[PDB]
């Protein structure tokens, strides 16, 4: 059970420098090589570069001249820097465990350079737009409590930057029949998404439904009650 | 330097059928340094296969790796509704590179969407903008047509839509259309209809409401 935790800034202005750090928690740094991977919007994966416990690092040829990768073996962390950042560098950056140190017989090298486990990921957005907190509006259910079928209600998360925004219902008590749509970039430059959930119509008068909207960039947490309109 | 090309780009098959995925390399791939990944919706890529044929721990039998040198092959013997994801192949023989990815969806019986419509909240109206949301819940196939009418007038360029990824259980999709009007234009009209056309419906279905009703 190896754990990988990462952090960094997800919003940068152009021409700035991206900085991210990954943290290995349940394993030896020495045993494995550590690599950085990014995933473009609705695209494939690109390998950035790897590093050993020895200072030695290998980079992708395309990014060789804009990359720095280091390892702080005291903290068991390895970092990634990307200089002169651009919107083309906007992607989800992942930590990963690369090849295994094998001393036999003897390569003295890292062998299976494929990545498991992966990091959770850090969505870096390259824009000069400033961060905005979201507004949460109720998507009230029309349906009468006594219709006796299924009813749908939800929350509308409007006008925020940047991504992402996580939405839960009743702190996660309710996860069944919950649909959270991927956000859409409006013409205003602000993101917007809605989270809906289908529940029995006979519980619109007993059960209380609250959506939990979190936006980490703005440090915004909102709990919204969704109740049938009178 | 080695470019990996996967085919086909998209794969649509029913559960229980054999899914054959291909991966070709621009250069020869040394000594079985080829790996396969699986990326389910909203998740990170997880190692599915490595060493060409070696099956990662926790991975079912049904997945199989094949091929050598230039052409490689990933095979899913009996597809499941949870097998719907994007599959990447990767070579570690040289400096690592991935393929463009091949997406796989699971076919199922025609599911007609359940249409819900939501009026803009009162709290929002004080902002000066009215967002009307039409919901299409649980349908297949992915393809759907949504039209907005204000007062029997077709609306164009004032809506955006979001479609969820295919569900891992029932293999359905869900869509949401958001009509954006200013508070002024919203208060001027009365009828707001959401018309939906799908292959699972005999005739288009409309959900509508009257402003301030
Ligand atoms: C690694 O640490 C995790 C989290 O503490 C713990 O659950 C697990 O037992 C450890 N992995 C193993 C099996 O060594």
């Amino acid at each position: 059970q190896v754990q990988l935790q990462q952090w960094g800034a997800g919003l940068l202005k152009p021409s700035e420098t991206l900085s991210l750090t990954c943290a290995v928690y349940n394993e030896s740094l020495s045993a494995f090589s550590w690599s950085w991977i990014r995933q473009f919007p609705g695209q494939g994966l690109e390998w950035i570069g790897e590093i050993d416990h020895t200072t030695s690092s290998n980079y992708n040829p395309s990014l060789k001249r804009r990359i720095n990768i280091s390892i702080d073996t005291s903290k068991k962390q390895f970092s990634l820097k990307l200089y002169s950042v651009t919107a083309a560098d906007t992607a989800v950056y992942y930590c990963a465990r690369g090849g295994r140190k094998v001393y036999h017989a003897y390569w003295s090298g890292y062998v299976n350079n494929c990545f498991d486990p992966w990091g959770q990921g850090t969505l870096v957005t390259v824009s000069s737009a400033s961060t905005k907190g979201p507004s949460v509006f109720p998507l009230a259910p029309s349906s009468k409590s006594t219709s006796g079928g299924t009813a749908a209600l939800g929350c509308l998360v409007k006008d925020y930057f940047p991504e992402p925004v996580t939405v839960s219902w009743n702190s996660g008590a309710l996860t069944s029949g919950v649909h959270t749509f991927p956000a859409v970039l409006q013409s205003s430059g602000l993101y917007s998404l809605s989270s809906v959930v289908t529940v029995p119509s006979s519980s619109l008068g007993t059960q209380t439904y609250i959506c939990n909207v979190n936006h980490k960039p703005s440090n915004t947490k909102v709990d919204k009650r969704v109740e049938p309109k009178s | 330097e080695i470019v990996l090309t996967q085919s086909p780009g998209t794969l649509s098959l029913s559960p229980g059928e054999r899914a054959t995925l291909s991966c070709r390399a621009s250069q020869s791939v040394s000594a079985k340094n080829l790996a396969w990944y699986q990326q389910k919706p909203g998740q990170t890529p997880r190692l599915l296969m490595y060493g060409v044929s070696l099956r990662n721990t926790g991975v079912p039998d049904r997945f199989s790796g094949s091929g050598s040198g230039t052409d490689f092959t990933l095979t899913i013997s009996r597809l499941e509704p949870e097998d719907s994801a994007v599959y990447f192949c990767q070579q570690y023989g040289t400096s690592p590179t991935f393929g463009q990815g091949t997406k796989v969806e699971i076919k199922r019986t025609v599911a007609a969407p359940s249409v819900f419509i939501f009026p803009p909240s009162d709290e929002q109206l004080k902002s000066g903008t009215a967002s009307v949301v039409c919901l299409l819940n649980n349908f297949y196939p992915r393809e759907a047509k949504v039209q907005w009418k204000v007062d029997n007038a077709l609306q164009s360029g004032n809506s955006q839509e979001s479609v969820t990824e295919q569900d891992s259980k029932d293999s359905t999709y869900s869509l949401s259309s958001t009509l954006t009007l200013s508070k002024a234009d919203y208060e001027k009209h009365k009828v707001y209809a959401c018309e939906v056309t799908h292959q699972g419906l005999s005739s288009p279905v409309t959900k509508s409401f009257n402003r301030g009703e």
